[PDB]
C-alpha cells in the first residue's frame, strides 16, 4: 500500500472532478491513519475503524477532493444539497471510511484562489459513485440559448475564491474517501 | 415562473458574497492603514 | 433653547453636574481598579467574552483575535479610530476600535461584541436577509 501519493499529494483534485485511485494488492495499516490524530473527521461506517487492521477485501478505492469546511457534512450515506447532489453521491450502503483535514495553508493564497470549481447546476442527482466533467450550458425557463449567457441561463460551475482570512467554515478541507469493495 | 426565480438567486447568492468581500477587505485596509494608494 | 447642553437640545446629558442631586456622593466608576490590576488591552474583551458564554452564547470565532486591532498600533499609524464592528463576509468577524483602560471602552466593549454576536447568529441566512429585522 502505497499511500505516498494518495494522501501527502501537493496539489489536490477539484470537487467536481474527484480523483478515483485503486488501491490493490498491498500490505494496509490504517492504524498509521487512525491515530495519527492530524486528521479533523474519521468516520467509518461500514466497519468500526479499529478493526480495519483485521480484515481482508477486494479492493479499496481511495477518491479525492477539496471542498469547504462545513461542507464535509454532505459527503456521507444518504445526504442531500449542491455537493452531494451533484458533485460526489455516497451509496446509501456504503461500507468504507471518510477522512478529512483542513488545509487552509496550502490550498488559499491571497486575492483569492480561483482554480478549485464546483458544479451548481445539473438536471439530475447524481447515482452513487457518479462522475460528470461536462460543461454544457444550462437551461432556465423554456427557451433555446443556443450556448450563450443570458436571461435564465449560464455556466454550471462556479469557483471558491479562497482566501487566507476566512473564517473557519470557509477554509479549504480535503477529503478523502476510501471505499472497501468485495466482488 | 417561480422556480425560475430560485435559479436567479442562487446565482446572485454567490457571485454577490465574493464581490462583497473584497469590496469590504478593502475599506478595513483603508481604515486601519490610512494612504492613498489605499483609498 | 441655548442652556441645554449641545448646539440641538438633541441629548440632556451635558446638565449632569448642574443637575446633580446628591453632589455629596460619587457615582460609582471603576477606572482606578482597572489601572490597580495591571490590566492590559485584552482582558476587557476577554471578560466581555467571558459574559456572553455566561448566558448561552457561543465564543468569538478565533479568527478574531488575529485579524482585529483592538489598539491603535505600535505604529504612529493613521488609522481612523472608532469604534464599529464589521461584518466583511464568510464568516470573518473583526472589531476595529482604540481602546483605553476605563470603564467608558470597558461599556462599549459590550457593545461592540453585541453586533457581533447578533452578526454571528443569522449568518446561516441567504444574503440579502443579514440584516437586523428592522433599522
Ligand atoms: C506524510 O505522511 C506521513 C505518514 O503519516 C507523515 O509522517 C509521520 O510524521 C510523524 C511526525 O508527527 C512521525 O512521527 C514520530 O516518529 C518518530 C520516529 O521517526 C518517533 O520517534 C516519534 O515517537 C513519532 N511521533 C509521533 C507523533 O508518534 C512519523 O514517523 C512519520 N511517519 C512515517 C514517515 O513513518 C508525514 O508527516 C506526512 N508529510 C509531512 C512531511 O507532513
Ligand atoms: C499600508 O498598507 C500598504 C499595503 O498593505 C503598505 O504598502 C506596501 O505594502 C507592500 C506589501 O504588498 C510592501 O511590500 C511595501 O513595502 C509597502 N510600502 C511601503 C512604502 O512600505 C504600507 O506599508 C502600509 N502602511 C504602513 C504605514 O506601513
Ligand atoms: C469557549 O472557549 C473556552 C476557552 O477559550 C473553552 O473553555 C470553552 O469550552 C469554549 N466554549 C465552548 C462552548 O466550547
Amino acid at each position: 500500500c502505497p499511500f505516498g501519493e494518495v494522501f501527502n499529494a501537493t496539489r489536490f483534485a477539484s470537487v467536481y472532478a474527484w480523483n478515483r485511485k485503486r488501491i490493490s494488492n498491498c500490505v494496509a495499516d490504517y492504524s498509521v491513519l487512525y491515530n495519527s490524530a492530524s486528521f479533523s473527521t474519521f468516520k467509518c461506517y461500514g466497519v468500526s475503524p479499529t478493526k480495519l487492521n483485521d480484515l481482508c477485501f477486494t479492493n479499496v478505492y481511495a477518491d479525492s477532493f477539496v471542498i469547504r469546511g462545513d461542507e464535509v457534512r454532505q459527503i456521507a450515506p444518504g445526504q442531500t444539497g449542491k455537493i452531494a447532489d451533484y458533485n460526489y453521491k455516497l451509496p446509501d450502503d456504503f461500507t468504507g471510511c471518510v477522512i478529512a483535514w483542513n488545509s487552509n495553508n496550502l490550498d488559499s493564497k491571497v486575492g483569492g484562489n480561483y482554480n478549485y470549481l464546483y458544479r451548481l447546476f445539473r438536471k439530475s442527482n447524481l447515482k452513487p459513485f457518479e462522475r460528470d466533467i461536462s460543461t454544457e450550458i444550462y437551461q432556465a425557463g423554456s427557451t433555446p440559448c443556443n450556448g450563450v449567457e443570458g436571461f435564465n441561463c449560464y455556466f454550471p460551475l462556479q469557483s471558491y475564491g479562497f482566501q487566507p482570512t476566512n473564517g473557519v467554515g470557509y477554509q479549504p478541507y480535503r477529503v478523502v474517501v476510501l471505499s472497501f469493495e468485495l466482488l | 415562473i417561480e422556480e425560475q426565480a430560485k435559479t436567479f438567486l442562487d446565482k446572485f447568492n454567490h457571485e454577490a458574497e465574493d464581490l462583497f468581500y473584497q469590496s469590504s477587505l478593502a475599506s478595513w485596509n483603508y481604515n486601519t492603514n490610512i494612504t492613498e494608494e489605499n483609498v | 433653547a441655548h442652556l441645554l447642553g449641545d448646539m440641538w437640545g438633541r441629548f440632556w446629558t451635558n446638565l449632569y453636574s448642574l443637575t446633580v442631586p446628591f453632589g455629596q456622593k460619587p457615582n460609582i466608576d471603576v477606572t482606578d481598579a482597572m489601572v490597580d490590576q495591571a490590566w492590559d488591552a485584552q482582558r476587557i474583551f476577554k471578560e466581555a467574552e467571558k459574559f456572553f458564554v455566561s448566558v448561552g452564547l457561543p465564543n468569538m470565532t478565533q479568527g478574531f483575535w488575529e485579524n482585529s486591532m483592538l489598539t491603535d498600533p505600535g505604529n504612529v499609524q493613521k488609522a481612523v479610530c472608532h469604534p464599529t464592528a464589521w461584518d466583511l463576509g464568510k464568516g470573518d468577524f473583526r472589531i476595529l476600535m482604540c481602546t483605553k483602560v476605563t470603564m467608558d471602552d470597558f461599556l462599549t466593549a459590550h457593545h461592540e461584541m453585541g453586533h457581533i454576536q447578533y452578526d454571528m447568529a443569522y449568518a446561516a441566512q441567504p444574503f440579502l436577509l443579514r440584516n437586523g429585522a428592522n433599522e
